[PDB]
């Protein structure tokens, strides 16, 4: 796994947190605890009460993802 | 039968992964590690019955899910 | 004075009733656990409390983080 | 952190997410896992209540402990 | 430890402990350990701004809390 | 580069912090610990759900609650 992720180094990935937040960003680095450094990250906004992805983005730039709330990482389709 | 031991024993089987929020993931397990980080092949995301996404490969933090059971 | 993890240790092979922080409950047989109190349960029956709906699992890894309580013995 | 003062006392405890219970402190560890006896959850805060008995409390959802 | 420094800096005084957007605690920090557990005297519970409980002496797992700030 | 190190270079700069809840925090990094609990000062807190803001001179932000830490934010 700490090996598997290196395969996606420098590439854009999806991430899902506990609570529901979803983001995308470029994998710049990470540790064994699953703390990430993502570049050019865009959080995918959610319908306030429906919960669904609105299609709208929000830009965050260079970010440190906390492994404590990280649930899912996944590459782009293809 | 440790959590690891249990997890090893379910490699290559369709597994059900429930989130505290009642979102489910299901896909064939593929890989593990000491910290319960799971690597799955093709993965489907459901919001109670309703498929809502598919991931070709996925990494899932076991530490942060509700449970892991074998379908 | 009783130590929590030693009590859990004595429950391997026994029935546990587990209560989460959400509206979910589990009853099964303790197969083993983590130093982090992640447990393996056999012949589990899950209880939703909101709906009241139930389902069953031959074997499962129940994560400790979301747990509130482990009750040696079973439901109810 | 000096919970030994409340050993065998009836204490009260609330969890992440709103659950609240009562019971007698029978033991604990450095990670705040507790052993409680004669436990009673106050259902949710409807006057309802259920009896759980001897209980292992997890310190990962434990938020607050208090006497009575 | 800056967290340790912040906490000590506020022992014996009144602090605001936010559990969630909905739930807060207020009281006098009295004691603390290295697992961020807190002992408070005369601690109060607020829900949506309404003081729903007074506990007196109490312990709070800082670990399972949103934040701790000096009150005012 | 290492996530922990990236936070280290931010000691003294502004930090934007996003939680798993609808709560956000912007302030200046005083310091952190091994578990990434954070001390912020001159802090402005954003409830994104209602929309109300709030202010704090100095606070300890619990690491377990954080999703994201954004340098200079
Ligand atoms: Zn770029
Ligand atoms: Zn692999
Ligand atoms: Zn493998
Ligand atoms: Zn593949
Ligand atoms: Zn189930
Ligand atoms: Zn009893
Ligand atoms: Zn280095
Ligand atoms: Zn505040």
């Amino acid at each position: 796994s700490i090996l598997d992720l290196s395969r996606y180094q420098d590439q854009r990935i999806q991430a899902t947190f506990t609570g529901g937040r979803q983001i995308t960003g470029i994998l710049k680095g990470f540790d064994q605890l699953m703390n990430l450094v993502l570049d050019d990250v865009e959080e995918q906004l959610r319908n306030p009460e429906d919960g669904k992805l609105t299609g709208a983005i929000r830009k965050l730039g260079l970010v440190v993802v906390r492994g404590t709330t990280l649930v899912l990482i996944a590459p782009m389709d293809g | 039968s440790s959590p690891n031991e249990f997890l090893n024993k379910v490699i290559g089987k369709k597994v059900l992964i429930r989130l505290s929020s009642g979102v489910d993931y299901k896909g064939i397990l593929s890989c593990l590690d000491g910290y319960m980080n799971l690597a799955l092949e093709r993965t489907e995301e459901y919001v109670n019955g309703k498929k809502t996404n598919v991931y070709g490969d996925a990494f899932i933090r076991g530490n942060n899910v509700l449970y892991v059971s074998a379908l | 004075t009783i130590l929590p993890l030693e009590l859990i240790d004595k429950c391997i092979g026994s029935n546990l009733w587990v209560i989460m922080k959400s509206e979910r409950e589990f009853a099964g047989t303790l197969v083993g656990f983590d130093d982090y109190v992640n447990i393996v349960l056999k012949d589990v029956t899950e209880y939703d409390t909101v709906t009241g709906v139930t389902e069953k699992h031959s074997e499962m890894l129940l994560n400790g983080n979301g747990m509130c309580m482990l009750i040696p013995g079973g439901k109810p």
